[PDB]
RNA sequence: AUAUUGGCGAGAGACCGAUAGCGAACAAGUACAGUGAUGGAAAGAUGAAAAGAACUUUGAAAAGAGAGUGAAAAAGUACGUGAAAUUGUUGAAAGGGAAGGGCAUUUGAUCAGACA
RNA sequence: GUCGAAUUUGGGUAUAGGGGCGAAAGACUAAUCGAACCAUCUAGUAGCUGGUUCCUGCCGAAGUUUCCCUCAGGAUAGCAG
RNA sequence: CGUGGAGGUCAGUGACGAAGCCUAGACCGUAAGGUCGGGUCGAACGGCCUCUAGUGCAGAUCUUGGUGGUAGUAGCAAAUAUUCAAAUGAGAACUUUGAAGACUGAAGUGGGGAAAGGUUCCACGUCAACAGCAGUUGGACGUGGGUUAGUCGAUCCUAAGA
RNA sequence: GUGAACAGCCUCUAGUUGAUAGAAUAAUGUAGAUAAGGGAAGUCGGCAAAAUAGAUCCGUAACUUCGGGAUAAGGAUUGGC
RNA sequence: AAUGGAUUAACGAGAUUCCCACUGUCCCUAUCUACUAUCUAGCGAAACCACAGCCAAGGGAACGGGCUUGGCAGAAUCAGCGGGGAAAGAAGACCCUGUUGAGCUUGACUCUAGU
RNA sequence: GCGUUGGAUUGUUCACCCACUAAUAGGGAACGUGAGCUGGGUUUAGACCGUCGUGAGACAGGUUAGUUUUACCCUACUGAU
């Protein structure tokens, strides 16, 4: 009664795909994502979650802009163009 | 490393017949779950007297 | 192609020995499940029929 | 579900194009250690969770 | 190559193998001891009568 | 002057050598499990070089037998070396409700040294 | 057993852990409830149980004293190297 | 006595075969163990005087992996039930057509959908694994084809509530 | 079609003919039955089974909150043309 | 004696006693069918396991498969069976201990939101 | 050597009648016999009445409701090569 015949009634989703993190944790009745803090401005993270931050900190993505910052510093944030000596 | 071996959320099961008392990795589906942890004899556990 | 079609049959053999029904059957079994081994079931309400 | 959203239909298209075996010319390359497609998915076997 | 412990002249001897054959192991042992050491042309008449329920393979082990 | 388990660039070791070292030497926070928070593995080694076995023959086919490449197929994409539990075959021995062990010698098999 | 209503049921929505909800059984709250599950403090504490990895040589015990919220244990004396 | 690393030394041994492994073959030591021959194998490694430790396993209902006796045994017994010829194929109790026998008996084993699934729908090719027998068949494997709106929905409105 | 009926049994349209099969018919089982004479002596206990059953006509007690009890109990009957 | 008591129609998958009808419950067992079991082709697991399996007597952690003295003892095995193998489901639901807990109660100690 | 019963009241053995019979003798085998049966009674959680307690609850007590489920293994025994 509380087992395999009551598992047949499970066909109503509670969570759906989130826009900020794409994680399928955006709870529908609360309108808030339980993994990435959406729609609040601060991304949810805690210091008891140690593996929880290693899945979502920087460097795990593509880093479309940070991967060129350490290169542009080393030349000195120079402008202009090359010389053809 | 000072945290090597403790990156695990195991828990003891209890006193049944066909199992020991070493805390077992909870969860399911992965094949790591239901294995021993935190022991010096456990595969994937810390060593005795972690060197400093 | 006869070089390439034989290598798809060399590299299939390990899944066939474990009776994997494809390259999409990756059913990983638990070593020991909780509800078979962790319990003391005495006089009273018991954990199954 | 036959009344699906476009957000849902946009992800079935990516799941169809990832549903293929490995190309026969990648078997032949230099220092190929890639042998079989391992993220391959069946509908009967493993649900893809939306 | 790599046969078992054989004691014969390799000039006057042929051979065959089968690997990874999906049979039962306990059946293929007992049907191979029943034929061991026989004349080969008596062996092939013998196996054709096993399929017709005339002569039976004995099970020893 | 002082602080630093993060970031970036370097130099090291009386440290570990694939059940060890980070969870991860590998398309690893990947496969996969859970409604969710989160949980999270396994998996390195053909050869110097694919020269990855043309052709013939038996078979519906996988393969087998020949042949051939290589220093070696006792390295054939189940691939370096390949232990044990367990199993097959050949040869030897024993066996009247267990087996194995200690002292002692017969019978059988097998084996080292030395004669100047 | 009941079967026109204190009936049965879909979807929407409300209440969240010393809290909910209960025509009241300490019932139910995702196979978990006389206090859910997840991660951290955490390798929590045990006067209790189990285990503790090479060989030979020499010497070789105690279950008794007094004190302790002490009686499955300690401190002291004795015996031993 | 033995194991992993360190300093020293023997101008140590080695592709003319180092280490490892197997060995009812030999030798030494009371013993921990040391040494030699034969087999396989292919790239490093030992004696000694000393220095360091993550250093010696039969047991912990030990941890991970591997394999046995049990055993070709229990079993594969709910939902009334199959049969003949031909075609195809190497191979048919199971595939296709025909012949015949039956059932669900329209609160269906029929025809359409909502939730949920995501290509399973259809064709061509094709059977190593899967369908707890089988397989030439398939919701399987390989490559493709396919969903057409001014009127049906969504979009708009407000309910308990956010 | 039978019937008070969307009960049960049978058929037309539509759909399947799938669920490992062959050969034998010991015990003990599982599921379903029938028994001479007696009729609860069985047993903790009439558990289980059997018997009654639809419909029409006749008939219907104590008790009572006058509404019930009541299908009370008990009898006669049922085809075909 | 609203800690509620006496009474009582109707109703009850509530508890107990008897009477008619009825019948394998029984005297007392017999027989028939289907599907298993059984034999075959294909497929093919698990519990459990120190080592294993013939008994009497004696001693003995207080009731031996092994020890000691006797009775005996012939390969390989198939279908039944439920005496034993303290076979197996439960580091026991039972009873004592711990300077181990948790839930609940009250003029126990110490406090606290509130008022 | 052989034989010692059939019934009546409580879970009941304890305790005692009715009739037949030649006679209704006494005992043992883990007060024989639960991996043969029974769960009738023995022991959880539900609930009532009575006593005691300010209370949670315990009882001098009574009534009712209620889950342990192999055998294919070696031996024993009955049969079979």
């Amino acid at each position: 009664g509380k087992g395999t015949p009551s598992f047949g009634k499970r066909h109503n989703k509670s969570h759906t795909l989130c826009n900020r993190c794409g994680r399928r944790s955006f709870h529908v009745q609360k309108k808030t994502c339980s993994s990435c803090g959406y729609p609040a401005a601060k991304t949810r993270s805690y210091n008891w979650g140690a593996k929880a931050k290693r899945r979502h900190t920087t460097g795990t993505g593509r880093m479309r802009y940070l991967k060129h910052v350490s290169r542009r510093f080393k030349n000195g944030f120079q402008t202009g163009s090359a010389s053809k000596a | 490393s000072e945290k090597a071996g403790h990156q695990t959320s195991a828990e003891s099961w209890g006193t049944g017949r066909a199992v020991a008392r070493i805390p077992r990795v909870g969860g399911g589906g992965t094949g790591r779950s239901g294995q021993g942890a935190f022991g010096n004899m456990c595969r994937g556990g810390r060593m005795f007297a972690p060197t400093k | 192609r006869s070089k390439a079609d034989r290598m798809a049959k060399m590299e299939r053999r390990e899944r066939n020995r474990h009776a994997k029904q494809g390259e999409s059957d990756r059913h990983n079994a638990v070593s020991l499940s909780k509800h078979l081994f962790s319990g003391k079931r005495g006089v009273g309400k018991t954990d199954f029929r | 579900a036959a009344q699906k959203s476009f957000r849902i239909k946009q992800k079935m298209a990516k799941a169809k194009k990832q549903n293929r075996p490995l190309p026969q010319w990648i078997r032949l390359r230099t220092n190929n250690t890639i042998r079989y497609n391992a993220k391959r998915r069946n509908w009967r076997r493993t649900k893809m969770n939306i | 190559a790599r046969y078992g412990a054989t004691s014969t002249n390799p000039a006057k001897s042929a051979s065959a193998r089968g690997s990874y054959l999906r049979v039962s192991f306990k059946n293929t042992r007992e049907t191979a001891q029943a034929i061991n050491g026989w004349e080969l042309t008596k062996a092939q008449k013998y196996l054709e009568q096993v399929l017709d329920h005339q002569r039976a393979i004995p099970f020893r082990r």
